[PDB]
């Protein structure tokens, strides 16, 4: 395949919605509702764009349940992203917004189907980059919907041929080798497992990671000094003990220590049969 | 003094004019600014015309914790100083907290820095009284303190006034504020990337390293090259991690006087105790020079904007 933009006058942007930590999304309409996210990098250098377009041909070959649908980009007005529309609230909003109180069954099962989605995202060698209960939605209250995956070269303003990724979004997913930026590539495998470690963090003691460090810059510092390390202490008394193990060694400091999604997918559907 | 007694009646008075806060009774007039935490617009308040600054924070907190912050910033009503920038009320209305405040007509320090390049030590004389008295302020009168000294959050007006503004006073705020995506430069002081606040010297750290950079024209971690300086992009972890266990920046021998220079060094050393407190900083030789220079401000503030 080859040509997945969009022209102008395809795409009816409707409400704002919110910005993010690359762009900012709009529900618009395109062969029904979709989400159109204004990229922060409105103008994109040929370098830049040809390899954003490259990306968005790994992306649009992508298709699983538990994996948001890529469906290209439009760059008349300016450069953005259309991708499928998610009903209901994500992850974040029902565990620290709503505050909505799911069973450790239903717990345990989103964090079978982030696995499941991830599993996928890097069988097809996509790193995601920014994973957090911001990017996953639960469609009807059900399925899991994982979003904002890849788009390596959409972050990170570029130069004129060099991508150094300026570290962004939010900070209490990334790992320490990722907040450091220092050895060559530092998003990897083991940096998803690591934001997928928070999340479960999120999932088994029902708040963000550092509740009692409020200051940006320290954890920051901290963490990608090794000094800092979420508080497991946290974790909800009904919580499995091999559920708590998991999450212990996906958030590993060093992070070939840390196991990949094949293991932890494994690990999670273990301790969901013995419950 | 008379004029400052002056003007803080007249704010008060200003101030009982306006009733409870509406988003409706605000018509937006011009954006004023924004940043990595919200948005501020300026605006006209219908039922009493006056103009406003209107800062519009977007957070996704639980409403528990946002009905706290509202409570909380209501403690804004109790600070009436020269140096602080007036606050009118606090609300939240179409999921964001809308903090209304007195609209400056100067911005702040750090657009007057972008318009000026550098700005001069006579000048900077000036400021620091301001925000060592607005510290002082905030430190007595309310044992408050800052926690976030830097140019974008010293304001300045046509009238030669220079005010403390978005400084500290919601707890709950401040946490909801955590969970945020990273900036670019901190002006954090070391013990608190390491630790927790130590009393107002943390708030003179971030007072000196804001007066380095206005002196200087550039942001001074890390410190410029060596030809850099006579021609008067490092990662955030390195920012930090240059702060805690590198030397403190320092400015030029010999474009700026002894006494200025002794004054950003007592403001940034290291260590928090042996750093200077705001009793000594008052009685520092740059700042008893600077207060009997008669420095026209006003007039300098408008030539740099490009105001009458
Ligand atoms: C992790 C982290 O950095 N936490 C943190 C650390 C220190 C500061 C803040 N904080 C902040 O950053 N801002 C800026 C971003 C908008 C504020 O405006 C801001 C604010 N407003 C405000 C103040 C004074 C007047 I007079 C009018 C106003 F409207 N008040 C009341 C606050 O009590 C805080 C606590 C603010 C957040
Ligand atoms: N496909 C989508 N469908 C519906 N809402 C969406 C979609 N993508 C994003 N949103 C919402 O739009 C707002 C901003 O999203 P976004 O720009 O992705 O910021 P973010 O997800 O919180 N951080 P990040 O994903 O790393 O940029 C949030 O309220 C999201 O829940
Ligand atoms: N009362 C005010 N009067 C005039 N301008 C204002 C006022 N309050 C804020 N601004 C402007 O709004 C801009 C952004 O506001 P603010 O949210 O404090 O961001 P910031 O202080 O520059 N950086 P940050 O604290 O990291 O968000 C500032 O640079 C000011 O110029
Ligand atoms: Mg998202
Ligand atoms: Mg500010």
């Amino acid at each position: 395949s080859d040509d997945w933009e969009i022209p102008d006058g395809q795409i009816t942007v409707g409400q704002r919605i919110g910005s993010g930590s690359f762009g900012t999304v709009y529900k618009g309409k395109w062969h029904g509702d979709v989400a159109v996210k204004m990229l922060n990098v409105t103008a994109p250098t040929p370098q830049q764009l040809q390899a954003f377009k490259n990306e968005v041909g790994v992306l649009r070959k992508t298709r699983h349940v538990n994996i948001l649908l890529f469906m290209g980009y439009s760059t008349k007005p300016q450069l953005a992203i259309v991708t499928q529309w998610c009903e209901g609230s994500s992850l974040y909003h029902h565990l620290h917004i709503i505050e909505t109180k799911f069973e450790m069954i239903k717990l345990i099962d989103i964090a079978r189907q982030t696995a499941q989605g991830m599993d996928y995202l890097h069988a097809k060698s996509i790193i995601h980059r920014d994973l957090k209960s911001n990017n996953i939605f639960l469609h009807e209250d059900l399925t899991v919907k994982i979003g904002d995956f890849g788009l390596a070269t959409v972050k990170s303003r570029w130069s004129g041929s060099h991508q150094f990724e300026q570290l962004s979004g939010s900070i209490l997913w990334m790992a320490p080798e990722v907040i450091r930026m220092q050895d060559k590539n530092p998003y990897s495998f083991q940096s998803d497992v690591y934001a997928f470690g928070i999340v479960l963090y999120e999932l088994m003691t029902g708040q963000l990671p550092y509740s009692n460090i409020n200051n940006r810059d320290q954890i920051i510092f901290m963490v990608g000094r090794g000094y800092l390390s979420p508080d497991l202490s946290k974790v909800r008394s009904n919580c499995p003990k091999a559920m708590k193990r998991l999450m212990a060694e996906c958030l590993k400091k060093k992070r070939d220590e840390r196991p990949l999604f094949p293991q932890i997918l494994a690990s999670i559907e273990l301790l969901a049969r013995s419950l | 003094d008379e004029q400052q007694r002056k003007r803080l009646e007249a704010f008060l008075t200003q101030k009982q004019k306006v009733g409870e806060l509406k988003d409706d009774d605000f018509e937006k007039i011009s954006e004023l600014g924004a940043g990595n935490g919200g948005v501020v617009f300026k605006v006209s308040h219908k039922p009493s015309g006056l103009v406003m600054a209107r800062k519009l924070i977007h957070l996704e907190i639980k409403p528990a914790i946002r009905n706290q912050i509202i409570r909380e910033l209501q403690v804004l009503h109790e600070c009436n100083s020269p140096y602080i920038v007036g606050f009118y009320g606090a609300f939240y209305s179409d999921g964001e907290i809308s903090i209304c405040m007195e609209h400056m007509d100067g911005g702040s320090l750090d657009q007057v820095l972008k318009k000026a390049g550098r700005i001069p030590e006579q000048i900077l004389g000036k400021v620091s009284i301001a925000v060592i008295k607005g510290l002082t302020y905030l430190r007595e009168k309310h044992k408050i303190m800052h926690r976030d000294v830097k140019p974008s959050n010293i304001l300045v007006n046509s009238r030669g006034e220079i005010k403390l503004c978005d400084f500290g006073v919601s707890g709950q705020l401040i946490d909801a504020m955590a969970n945020a995506f990273v900036g670019t430069r901190s002006y954090m002081s070391p013990e608190r990337l390491q630790g927790t606040h130590y009393s107002v010297q943390s708030d003179i750290w971030s007072m000196g390293l804001s007066l380095v950079e206005m002196a200087v024209g550039r942001y001074p971690i890390p410190p410029p090259d060596a030809k850099e300086l006579e021609l008067m992009p490092m990662a955030i972890f390195e920012l930090l991690d240059y702060i805690v266990n590198e030397p403190p920046p320092k400015l030029p021998s010999g474009v700026f006087s002894l006494e200025f220079q002794d004054f950003v060094n007592k403001c940034l050393i290291k260590n928090p105790a042996e750093r200077a407190d705001l009793k000594q900083l008052m009685v520092h030789a740059f700042i008893k020079r600077s207060d009997a220079e008669e420095v026209d401000f006003a007039g300098w503030l408008c030539s740099t904007i490009g105001l009458n």
